[PDB]
């Protein structure tokens, strides 16, 4: 359609906001990135393509620490998806400030998604070009995964992915039974996944950012260390043999 | 938001959006107003779609305060918002004036306000002709308003479809001191001229005002004036 | 409130808006100023059923300094009723009275601000402002919707103020200047270039040294009308 | 004043005394302190005699906007929320003392509202200079569920004794019953006191400098 | 919203605003509604274009408002935006009154409004009120008096003019009748109902006058009856035949 | 042609053209090349003059003791963009005694260029910094776009022609990490005289250099201060 | 179908008095691929809809088109689920400020009437779009008995014996006043099973209790229940023998 | 249609370029840097004898150390002149010295790109100033001359010029200029650079000259010097 596309606070005849859609594309021709609901927490794993070697190791992190038991995992256009990480990271501020301990994953997931809800109703402002995952582990609610996308859209998931191959890392994911296995084992896999959905015939090289959190963490979003990563990394290459 | 204006002057001198929010009045269920001698009636068309439909629960004739009642034709939701204002306006006439509000300031009132959509910034105006009813000085009092924000005091009047058949049926059949016994019937009489179906006491709706105040007619009461039709 | 960005440049450099609000001057009751040594004087081209008074385009400012327009009269008004309050808070806040200068340059300003500001078209006017400073010399500047100011010996706007400012820089001598009566003339005569039958159809005012304003009427008029067309004879 | 409110089997009954001083001087002899709210809904009016009558005021406008949008009878404790947090922004300068009675859907109810924003629901209480006295005729004799004619006598009693007793407080006692049914507002139900004079003073006796007369045409 | 943006309050190419111009178009199809002036009164004489068996009259006018004790006016064009514009002219003439304890002068009071009008036509992005007026009132300074205004904020004063349907030949035909210094308000009634006869398409229901005069230091403002407007018909009926036969 | 006007219109290829037109005013603006050592980070600029009668064009900037900056693009927005790093640096010296460290103060540029590219009526930022910087974590070089993006470097160039420069840095990177001082500063020369043609080259008038490490705070050499890093290696 | 101006791309009239926009966003209520259902009883009232779950690995708690308002409502939506979530999360803070304001539990059709004056403001405003969604509220009324209330993008509103709203709207308004007109003893059996085969025999699909959910109050618990699977599949069973 | 803030596909603010293509429209102004003072020249473009000449002030007094030339919209310039102004007393206020040329053209420069519709105060501005500036004058760091453009960009000079024959004068600065030039040399070239681009055939009422040395202050030239230097 064409006309009716310019402003969010226009619907087309169809009965469709195509500046919410043209938002979602940007997400689409942007890079993979995956997480997984472990029985014991969640795990994040990202396609971060590599423009040049130029660039240092950990640049452009795709992985960001929302709160301290909270991890977001992002995809689309990176100046947005930063800028939604600090909407975040206050929103779980004025949480804890509000009430006296932490926010829990889906008020937080629906706090921050009707923020990117209220970009998407008028002209004077455009869509959130990104979707993001949402992840987190407790004591009493427990391992906990949700995404949201750019029409403002929250939903919980047992596994998840968004970018250029979105359908292609689905159908692997539904091959692990992920409810049964744990954080341990879950990073060979999502390791795995991320290197047969890269295409390394049309992209560039590449760098997988791990993070995670779960019981191993103590309920705490990290980094997966170097030991872990580098063990996943070589799962991923020999087993792709 | 917009500051500007929707609504403008065209080439001919005429603000197009009020003249297109006529045609959604002209479109929309009709509704008609007699001014007795003695009392003041509001009836209208109130034919929703299907049985399923509570007929109970929203009403298209309604107060605005203990004296003073209004009936549409149009816009739905539009027309609610005038409601809530003039209730507003009512009571803010009561807190300062402690009288009950007359009909004409009432009316001049919420013109103010159907006027302030036609020029104000990033809104269309309403869609909703009012009618307006009332007691004040021992007498009746009607009072016709328009998307515009004019207004013009009616003996009797129709609104909606076949609004050019209804006041015609009531220039020659309107006598200037009617009983309101006989303006009651008069009213769904009007209406009847415009129905497409078989007329009952829930698919229409009548409110009257008098010596006593504006109330909405009960369903039992419609069905006597409708037993000698 | 209204934030949208009115006046604006083109492609080729010009401020259309200002373009558009010179072109609102141009068809406007043509107005003409002259300097003297004594004396300074403005004068406005021209139905049986008005009030000559209310349509007044010569307009007092201050006790020294007044003013003559062209263009929408609506537009003028405020650019006068504002120029009129400069003019006494001025003194409100520095005691001496405006000098000539003052006042142009602040409906200069003003004029300049509305080709700039957010939400505001230009004023569509020129105008023509005379007076007296502090030290006692006459003066005559002419600003313009741009917000441009410029003195003058004498100048013309409106309605064919090419041919009346052709007529004024032929015709501006010291001859003219050292009387009274002379520099008067001149302003009826290069209004009678553009004005159809002159006499009746000609507003006229002047300021003298330490005297106020004074609009001069037809009867006062029409003896100048006089001593004109009888001195080309000769 | 000395204001009063008293709950019963069939309804809630409100009480107020008619004198309005102006310092230490009796201003007004008849004036009615039991103001309307709703149709089943009334109110006492103590304290700052301005703030009394313009809150009052101020919420019955409220619960003719929220009944008319309802399309219901209000609610009792509509109006003690309402005034509460009225009351309670202006931090006690807007000084109304208020007694509120009435029924509605969930039966017989009456309010304590003070001017700070405080509230209290009870089945009798009392407010103004002579609360205490009207106060005391309530400890003394109040039963749970009284008849109709009884809680009239009762709460005639207690207004009484607040005129004779608070120099504040005098004149009739005026008063509002409300049944379920409607309610009956008994104004002048009581009257404790009850003149001579006759002072003709002769036309001429008033010595005059200035006279004009404008006769009324228009 | 750039996009959306009518944009009323800018200079078209020519040198001039179309949403002014465009309003005095509105003006041209309503009713005709004129003014007098003379010596000892000043009168407006309007085309009541609410016509109809089934309206009331509740108010004592239809076009014509009062403004302050000594002033009053009529319009022509949109009423919704008369009843604002003469609801601020209200409000300006106790303003003055507040202020100096004198009533405001007429040329002030037109000034006040033509200046709000104005400003419609130069900032904020908003529609001009579609409305001409025309003015009646005295004053201590001038007496009787009688301005036109318009929707770009200007205005002007005149001895006799005309606003609506049939402007421009209700004026040519009040510039050949109207005598400048010896017109009463008697010999301005009959012109009234002489131009309003050719104008309009002539019954006292379409007609509606009023007449601000000075009597015993105090002015007075009234509408006229239809009693009076029908005697003024027939009196021009029967001057209209008595020359048409000699 | 119809998403080509305003930052908040989404084209239905998935991009905003008012960022990527923002984009073309870095690479028509001349070119200025960051690298960085184990000790030390280095800006080299190529001055642009507007006539050769005509001083050069300040292509480096001082934001703070322990960090500076490279620019390319509209200077008004450099001006601006360089007050609010060195603003935000005086409130971290003002409230912590402590210099801002780099990668926060760039995650503030990024979060503040993002706001105009979200809102109508609105720009983004229409230029790149190269922003050298030693902290507590070493020398850092850090790039910034019209696009809010960030990237972390060993190094970088932006500018006119500055593909070339790219090229030569991707050769030499683990070299930089090892060397000296004046080694660094010469590596940093040659990249940017490789986006030059073969018939000009550096010059003390056409050439600055900022510098700031661990021993040293962010100096800037421009004519006669930088006369002793030129004479070293000059031929082609 | 006439248009002149911008009358298609924001909220101001066409030429035959239509707002196109509005219209608009009833198409948008289409595009979620589902169908809501809503019933009256004599002592209770329900709500269904498609519990559509076509990923395995979506949690299937999390997803829901049904919502808790209060405890006496709750609602079904249908539409965007964005702007459905947004209508909800309104709709949560106008009822409990109701109960802080006025002291009472905020009564059904006055929480539907806030939520259609509030998409009126959008109806008339063109700075924003009307919201693409359908809130069809249940609760008990003390006075009034069990209540159903429907409100649409253009800001209508009204109380139902029954109600539908989604894809197939039509078909299921269609069925519901057959259904209607015939006699019925009205009880808890007989509310639900109806709202059930509306919404199966208009699809044409024999449910699973993973491919539906269903919400309730009934006068002996008028708190919102929202049923789970087990308690599904005890009714469709119910309904073996046709 | 579109916004004051939209940048072109080659990578610039529309309103700016046009605010270049506006200064072409102004009349030329010529300023030359030189160690013993900076001069600045500037055509006054009198389109009548009427007008009267020394009320086009195109060089004017900024401070006692520092003057300005102009070409462009006139109007415009005002507003930037009385900034600057505004900024040197602010200036000698708060810190008791006398600005740079260089920070006075850097506080005029703050100015440039300060303009936008959404996101605004009630004076601010909707366009560029369609205005180039040539200041001109002696600090502590010798005698500077700094050119100023609607875009932002300010920079030294050692001669340049601006107008419509910009590009005509600057190719006659290149061959007149040398480095080690005197002050008088500087003023007379000037003058031969300006005669020819204007075909008025110029004198003493048709232009303005001024100049700042070290020793003296910020001079105008009057009618007695200006015909004194004419033609040599
Ligand atoms: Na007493
Ligand atoms: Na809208």
């Amino acid at each position: 359609g064409t006309g009716y596309d310019l402003s969010a606070s226009t619907f087309s005849p169809d009965g469709r906001v195509f500046q919410v859609e043209y938002a979602m594309k940007a997400v689409e021709n942007s890079s993979t990135a995956i997480g997984i609901r472990c029985k014991d927490g969640v795990v994040f794993g990202v396609e971060k393509l590599v423009l040049s070697k130029l660039y240092e190791e950990g640049s452009n992190k795709r992985l960001f620490n929302v709160d301290r038991h909270v991890g977001m995992a992002v995809a689309g256009l990176l100046a947005d998806a930063r800028s939604l990480a600090d909407i975040a990271r206050e929103e779980a501020s004025n949480f804890r400030s509000n009430f006296g301990y932490n926010i829990p994953l889906k008020h937080l997931a629906d706090r921050v998604a009707m923020y990117v809800h209220a970009y998407t109703l008028y002209s004077a402002v455009r869509p959130f070009g990104c979707s993001f995952m949402l992840g987190s582990y407790s004591v009493n609610d427990g391992a906990q995964l949700y995404m949201i996308d750019p029409s403002g859209v929250s939903y919980g998931y047992w596994g998840c992915a968004i970018g250029k191959a979105r359908q292609a890392a689905k159908t692997e994911i539904e091959k692990l039974q992920m409810k049964e296995m744990t954080c341990r084992d879950i990073v060979k896999e999502v390791a795995k996944i991320i290197y047969i959905v890269h295409d390394e015939v049309k992209d560039k090289a590449f760098e997988l950012e791990l993070s995670w959190v779960g019981e191993l963490t103590n309920g705490r979003h990290e980094i997966v260390p170097k030991d872990i990563r580098e063990e996943a990394e070589k799962y991923a290459k020999e087993s792709l043999k | 938001g917009y500051s500007f204006s929707l609504t403008t002057f065209s080439p001919s001198g005429k603000l197009v959006q009020i003249e297109y929010a006529l045609a959604a009045v002209a479109g929309g269920a009709p509704s008609v107003g007699i001014k007795a001698a003695n009392g003041v009636v509001l009836a209208t068309e109130k034919k929703q779609k299907s049985i399923l439909y509570d007929e109970r629960s929203v009403h298209k004739v309604e107060p605005i305060t203990k004296h003073i009642g209004l009936v549409y034709s149009g816009m739905g939701p539009d027309y609610r918002v005038l409601v809530h204002r003039a209730r507003k306006l009512a009571q803010q006439y009561y807190l300062v004036y402690q009288e009950p509000i007359p009909t004409a300031q009432l009316v001049q009132r919420v013109a103010s306000v159907m006027q302030e959509y036609t020029q104000s910034g990033g809104v269309r105006p309403f869609g909703v002709s009012l009618l307006i009813c009332g007691w004040n000085e021992g007498r009746p009092y009607l009072f016709q308003s328009d998307p515009s924000g004019a207004y013009f005091a009616w003996k009797a009047t129709a609104m909606g479809k076949n609004y050019v058949n209804g006041k015609t049926f009531l220039e020659k059949r309107y006598n200037e001191d009617l009983e309101l016994e006989d303006a009651i019937h008069t009213a769904i009489l009007t209406l009847k001229e415009s129905f497409e179906g078989q007329m009952t006491e829930d698919n229409i709706e009548v409110g009257i005002c008098n010596e006593a105040g504006f109330r909405r007619l009960t369903p039992t009461e419609v069905k006597d004036y409708l037993a000698a039709i | 409130s209204y934030d949208r960005a009115i006046t604006v440049f083109s492609p080729d450099g010009h401020l259309f808006q200002v373009e558009y609000a010179q072109e609102a001057v141009k068809k406007g009751s043509t107005a003409v100023g002259v300097r003297g040594r004594d004396i300074v004087v403005l004068g406005v081209e021209k139905a049986k059923l008005q009030d000559e008074r209310t349509v007044r385009k010569i307009c007092a400012l201050d006790d020294n300094v007044c003013m003559a327009f062209a263009g929408l009269t609506a537009d003028a008004r405020i650019v006068i009723n504002r120029a009129r309050v400069e003019c006494q808070s001025h003194r409100l806040t520095v005691e001496d009275p405006v000098t000539v200068e003052y006042i142009t340059r602040y409906i200069a300003s003003l004029k300049q601000r509305y080709t700039q500001s957010n939400g505001r078209r230009p004023f569509g006017i020129s105008a023509l402002i005379v007076g007296f400073d502090f030290d006692g010399t006459p003066r005559l500047y002419q600003t313009d919707p741009s917000g441009t100011y410029h003195a003058w010996k004498a100048n013309a706007i409106g309605r064919g103020a090419k041919s009346v400012r052709e007529f004024l820089e032929k015709n501006y001598t010291d001859e003219a200047i050292e009387t009274d009566d002379l520099t008067i003339k001149l302003v009826i005569k290069a209004l009678l270039e553009v004005v159809q039958s002159g006499g009746k159809n000609i507003e006229l005012a002047v300021m003298r040294r330490d005297q106020s304003l004074k609009i001069l009427n037809p009867e006062e008029i029409e003896k100048y009308v006089a001593e004109i067309e009888k001195e080309k004879e000769e | 004043t000395t204001i009063a409110g008293l709950v019963f089997q069939d309804g809630v009954i409100l009480g107020a005394d008619t004198r309005a001083t102006n310092d230490s001087v009796v201003a007004d002899k008849s004036c009615e302190k039991i103001h309307f709210i709703a149709p089943k809904i009334y109110c006492c009016g103590a304290g700052v005699a301005a703030d009394a009558e313009m809150t009052t005021r101020m919420v019955a406008s409220k619960m003719e906007l929220h009944a008319l949008s309802t399309g219901r009878e209000p609610r009792v404790a509509t109006v003690t929320r309402i005034l509460r947090q009225t009351l309670f922004r202006y931090q006690g300068h807007v000084g109304a003392s208020l007694i509120v009675g009435g029924v509605d859907l969930t039966g017989p109810q009456l309010y304590g509202v003070h001017p700070h924003g405080s509230y209290s629901r009870l089945p009798f209480t009392a407010l103004g200079s002579g609360q205490d006295a009207a106060l005391a005729v309530l400890e003394d004799r109040f039963q749970p569920n009284m008849t109709l004619e009884a809680a009239q006598g009762l709460l005639v009693e207690a207004v009484t004794a607040g005129i004779l007793g608070d120099l504040g407080s005098g004149g009739n006692v005026d008063a509002c019953v409300i049944t379920k049914t409607g309610a009956k507002l008994l104004r002048t139900l009581s009257s404790p006191t009850e003149r001579s004079g006759r002072y003709h003073f002769v036309p001429g006796t008033t010595a005059v400098l200035t006279q004009t007369v404008k006769p009324l045409t228009l | 919203s750039r996009r959306y943006d009518s944009r009323t309050t800018i200079f078209s190419p020519e040198g001039r605003l179309y949403q002014v111009e465009y309003a005095m178009e509105a003006i041209g199809h309503a009713g005709t509604c004129l003014g007098i002036l003379a010596n000892d009164g000043v009168l407006l004489a309007a085309e009541r274009r609410n016509i109809h068996k089934l309206l009331d009259e509740v108010f004592f006018s239809e076009k014509i408002y009062k403004l302050n004790e000594d002033m009053a006016c009529s319009v022509a064009g949109i009423t919704s935006d008369a009843n604002v514009l003469t609801n601020e002219l209200r409000l300006i003439a106790q303003r003055y009154l507040l202020q100096y304890q004198e009533p405001i002068p007429c040329e002030q009071l037109v000034t006040a409004l033509c200046d709000i009008k104005q400003a419609y036509t130069q900032f904020g992005g908003k529609r001009p009120f579609g409305v001409s007026l025309l003015y009646i009132g005295w004053d201590k300074h001038y007496g009787f008096q009688l301005y036109q205004s318009d929707p770009s904020g200007n205005y002007g004063g005149w001895k006799a003019t005309c606003i609506g349907n049939n402007s421009a030949a209700a004026v040519s035909m009040l510039k050949q009748d109207y005598k400048e210094g010896e017109m009463t308000l008697k010999s301005a009634l009959a012109l009234a109902i002489k131009v309003l006869n050719k104008t309009m398409d002539l019954s006292a229901e379409k007609v509606e006058i009023a007449t601000l005069t000075r009597e015993n230091g105090k002015t007075v403002i009234r509408v006229l009856k239809q009693k009076e407007v029908e005697q003024l018909i027939k009196k021009h009926e029967e001057e209209e035949a008595k020359a048409e036969r000699e | 042609n119809q998403y080509d006007n305003d930052v908040t219109v989404w084209s239905p290829q998935g991009r905003i053209h008012q960022i990527e037109y923002a984009m073309e005013a870095v690479k028509q603006g001349s070119a200025t090349v960051g690298l960085k050592s184990k000790t030390h980070a280095v800006l080299v600029a190529l001055k642009r003059a507007q006539s050769e009668l005509a001083a050069h064009q300040k292509k480096i900037l001082h934001v703070d003791n322990h960090i500076g900056i490279s620019i390319a693009g509209l200077t008004a927005d450099a001006r601006l963009l360089c007050n609010f790093m060195r603003q935000e640096c005086l409130d971290s010296r003002f409230v912590f005694d402590r210099p801002l460290p780099v990668s926060r103060l760039v995650s503030l540029i990024g979060s503040k260029t993002q706001i105009p590219t979200q809102r109508y009526g609105r720009r983004p930022y229409g230029v790149g910094l190269l922003i050298a910087g030693y902290d507590d974590m070493g020398p850092h070089i850090f790039q910034t776009c019209p696009s809010a993006n960030y990237f972390d470097c060993r190094a970088m160039s932006i500018g006119a022609r500055s593909q070339s420069a790219r090229t030569y840095l991707e050769r030499h990177m683990s070299e930089f990490m090892e060397c000296n001082l004046n080694e660094l500063v010469k590596h940093g020369l040659r990249a940017l005289r490789e986006t030059l043609p073969a018939e000009q080259d550096l010059t003390t008038k056409n050439v600055s250099i900022g510098i700031v490490g661990k021993d040293l705070e962010f100096t800037i050499y421009d004519d006669d201060d930088v006369s002793p890093f030129l004479e070293g290696l000059e031929e082609r | 179908g006439s248009s002149a101006g911008f009358d298609r791309h924001i909220t101001i009239f066409s030429p035959e008095g239509r707002l196109y926009q509005v219209e608009y966003a009833f198409k948008a209520i289409n595009q979620g691929g589902l169908t809501s259902v809503a019933v009256r009883g004599k002592d209770c009232a329900v709500i269904v809809t498609q519990k559509k779950v076509p990923d395995k690995l979506l949690d299937s708690s999390t997803v829901t088109h049904l919502f808790k308002i209060t405890e006496n409502i709750g609602c079904v939506m249908t539409g965007m689920t964005a702007d459905s979530r947004s209508q909800v999360q309104r709709a949560r803070y106008e009822a409990a400020n109701w109960k802080y304001k006025y002291g009472y539990e905020i009564p059904v059709d006055m929480l539907c009437k806030r939520i259609a004056d509030i998409s009126q403001v959008y109806t008339q405003n063109a700075e924003m779009r009307p919201l693409g969604c359908c809130m069809i509220l249940i609760g008990i009324d003390e006075e009034q008995g069990p209540q159903v209330y429907k409100c649409d993008p253009a800001g209508y509103y009204c109380g139902f014996k029954a109600t539908a709203a989604g894809v197939k709207q039509t078909e299921s308004t269609s069925f519901l006043e057959k259904k209607v007109k015939k006699k019925f003893d009205w009880t808890f059996e007989q509310t639900v099973e109806t709202a059930i085969t509306c919404l199966s025999t208009v699809l044409s699909i024999d449910f699973k209790p993973s491919e539906i959910e269903v919400g309730v109050v009934t006068v002996e618990n008028p708190k919102f229940r929202i049923l789970t699977e087990a308690e599904i599949d005890a009714h469709l069973v119910a309904l073996a023998e046709r | 249609d579109r916004g004051v803030n939209t940048f072109s596909p080659e990578g610039r603010l529309f309103q700016v370029e046009y605010a270049i293509e506006a200064i072409k429209l102004g009349s030329t102004a010529i300023g030359i840097q030189t160690s013993e003072g900076v001069c600045l020249a500037v055509e006054k473009r009198i389109t009548s004898p009427l007008m009267e000449p020394s009320s086009i002030e195109k060089i004017v007094e900024i401070d006692a150390h520092i003057g300005c030339a102009m070409s462009g919209l006139i109007a415009d310039a005002k507003t930037l002149i009385d900034k600057a102004r505004v900024e040197t007393q602010n200036h000698w206020f708060t810190y008791n010295e006398t600005m740079t040329v260089e920070s006075v053209t850097q506080a005029v420069s703050n100015l440039a790109l300060q303009f936008g519709e959404e996101d605004a105060d009630p004076g601010a501005m909707s366009r560029p100033f369609g205005v180039a500036l040539l200041f001109g004058g002696v600090d502590e760091k010798g005698p500077q001359l700094f050119h100023m453009d609607p875009s932002g960009t300010f920079v030294q000079c050692d001669a340049r010029a601006i107008g419509s024959a910009s590009e005509g004068a600057q190719s006659s600065l290149q061959e007149v200029y040398h480095k080690s030039m005197t002050l008088k040399e500087a003023i007379k070239s000037s003058l031969i650079i300006l005669k020819q681009v204007m075909e008025e055939k110029l004198n003493a009422t048709n232009i303005e000259l001024a100049t700042v040395q070290p020793g003296q202050n910020f001079h105008m030239f009057t009618k007695e010097e200006l015909e004194e230097v004419i033609k040599d």
